[PDB]
């Protein structure tokens, strides 16, 4: 029945430790990502929560009939 | 051919006003396109000084602006006065 229908136990020990590495990697980077969420949005200083502003080229920067602008 | 005249003889026979206020619209729309006065009108649109002409300051390399009103260079409405 062994020799049929199963493997030996090296091969789920190592398939588990293999499962086991992938989950806790992926753990570690859902915390992470957490973080730097929580980091960006109240900074502003990353490429997430980019708000638009006025794009600058829309300014006239020509003589206005009047000396001060 | 010959149906649109038709067509057009009873519309001048019934509504003459319509026929009129069609024709008139028409040319409206078309001959602008076929203007060569219109450049004429864009010019003079143009050549209305409105605002202050601001002088530019001289950096050696402007051989095309006037240094004087009366100088050579810059725009002439030559042309203007003789429309
Ligand atoms: C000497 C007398 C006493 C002997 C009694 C022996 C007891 C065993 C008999 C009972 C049958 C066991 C139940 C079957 C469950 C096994 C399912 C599975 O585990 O087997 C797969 C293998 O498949 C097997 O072929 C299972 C086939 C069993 C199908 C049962 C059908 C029997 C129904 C009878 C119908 C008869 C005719 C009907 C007429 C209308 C394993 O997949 P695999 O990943 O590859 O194997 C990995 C191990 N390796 C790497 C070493 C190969
Ligand atoms: C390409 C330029 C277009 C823009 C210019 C037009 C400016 C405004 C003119 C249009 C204003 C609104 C028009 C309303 C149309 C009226 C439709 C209608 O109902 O017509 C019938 C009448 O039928 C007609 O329309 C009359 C004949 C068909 C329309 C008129 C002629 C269409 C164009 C003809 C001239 C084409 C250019 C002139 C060519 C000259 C020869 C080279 C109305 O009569 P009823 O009140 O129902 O009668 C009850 C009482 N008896």
């Amino acid at each position: 029945i062994a020799r049929t229908f199963y493997d030996g136990p090296e091969k789920n020990y190592e398939k588990t430790m293999a499962i086991l590495q992938i989950e806790a990697e992926k753990a570690e980077l859902r915390l992470k990502e957490l973080e730097v969420r929580r980091l960006m949005r109240a900074r502003g200083d990353g490429p997430w929560y980019q708000y638009p502003t006025i794009d600058k080229a829309l300014i006239d920067h020509s003589p206005k009939t009047t000396p001060d602008n | 051919a010959g149906r649109i005249a038709s067509f057009l003889k009873n519309a001048w026979a019934k509504e003459p006003v319509l026929v009129a206020s069609f024709a008139i619209g028409g040319l409206a729309i078309i001959l602008p396109s076929l203007s060569p006065y219109t450049n004429y009108a864009i010019r003079i649109n143009r050549a209305t000084p409105y605002n202050y002409p601001v002088p530019l300051r001289d950096d050696g390399n402007m051989p095309d602006v006037p240094s004087h009103p009366q100088d050579p260079q810059g725009p002439s409405l030559e042309w203007l006065k003789n429309l």
